[PDB]
């Protein structure tokens, strides 16, 4: 569960802009995967023609 | 010019050339969607520019 804090929390902006820059990198991550698939989709497409 | 056909033959020879010709043409569309989703794409960054 979600604990009471006692006491200020020090240097606050470092944790936030390390979680900041955790969803950065996922989402990078996640659009070189999408553009992965897109990719695949269009190579399907053409295969399947010929 | 005339391009006539069946002239001598009474089969249906005229159609189903135009319908041959239909299903050749078939193989064309894959390319006509790739350029449509890119020029999409085109017009989208002219439209963020503005």
């Amino acid at each position: 569960l979600a604990e009471a804090a006692a006491t200020t929390t020090e240097n606050p902006l470092q944790k936030i802009d390390a979680a900041l820059a955790q969803v950065d990198t996922l989402r990078s991550d996640l659009g070189a995967v999408q553009n992965r698939f897109n990719s695949a989709i269009t190579n399907l497409g053409n295969t399947v023609n010929n | 010019s005339i391009s006539s056909l069946g002239v001598g033959s009474n089969l249906p020879l005229d159609q189903l050339l135009t319908d041959l010709t239909k299903n050749e043409k078939g193989r064309l569309t894959p390319i006509t969607k790739q350029q449509s989703a890119n020029s999409a794409k085109l017009t989208a960054y002219g439209t963020l520019k503005s």
